[PDB]
């Protein structure tokens, strides 16, 4: 931002913003599955019980 | 910073840049893939001819 | 080969004049940098540097 | 003559060799906008017309 | 790579690039979740056995 103008500093750091969404969305994602997994243990434990 | 000048045809005044190829530029004078400056090129009939 | 110049030649064949100002940007002692005032040093505050 | 934009004149050019870099010699111009084809590898690739 | 020069050639093939990452990203996500459908079957079979 302090190196460039706007007009194609907004080109330069639009590709930042999408990478950036596509991390969160791949961490958030794999967190949901291994949620997911670890619910069915806690199950077993609870019958275990 | 480096300051440099030199005189060409007009002919090839888009040939120095980055990833451009042919006599005039690969074996003159050819710019780096990463090339960041200032270039300035004037149209010298009254003062090079 | 050397170029011949002559004021009948038109556009293209028009000899040019290329200057080009050439910076380089590392993570090494800064020498050269524009006309702007210094300021003093503060500690221990949230502050903008 | 050049012919009037209402009727053009065109020529379907085979069974040659394609040598491109001599034609800077027998017309003057400026551009040269070879959009398609960087100008100097035209030595190899092989075409069908 | 051997029709274009690299300043646009890297253009071109930033596409495909992208598109190959998310088809693989699709693929492995599919994977995923076939074998946690897989597990629960095969944690049923053992409590059978």
């Amino acid at each position: 931002l302090s190196r460039l103008d706007p007009p194609e500093a907004e080109v330069q750091i639009d590709r930042l913003i999408t990478g950036r969404l596509q991390s969160l969305q791949t961490y958030v994602t794999q967190q949901l599955i291994r949620a997911a997994e670890i619910r069915a243990s806690a199950n077993l434990a609870a019958t275990k019980m | 910073v480096y300051a440099d000048s030199f005189v060409i045809r007009g002919n090839e005044v888009s040939q120095i840049a980055p990833g451009q190829t042919g006599n005039i530029a690969d074996y003159n004078y050819k710019l780096p893939d990463d090339f960041t400056g200032c270039v300035i090129a004037w149209n010298s009939n009254k003062l090079d001819s | 080969r050397s170029y011949g110049f002559r004021p009948t030649y038109g556009v293209g064949h028009q000899p040019y004049r290329v200057v080009v100002l050439s910076f380089e940007l590392l993570h090494a002692p800064a020498t050269v940098c524009g006309p702007k005032k210094s300021t003093n040093l503060v500690k221990n505050k949230c502050v903008n540097f | 003559r050049f012919a009037s934009v209402y009727a053009w004149n065109r020529k379907r050019i085979s069974n040659c060799v394609a040598d491109y870099s001599v034609l800077y010699n027998f017309a003057p111009f400026f551009a040269f906008k070879c959009y398609g084809v960087s100008p100097t590898k035209l030595n190899d690739l092989c075409f069908t017309n």
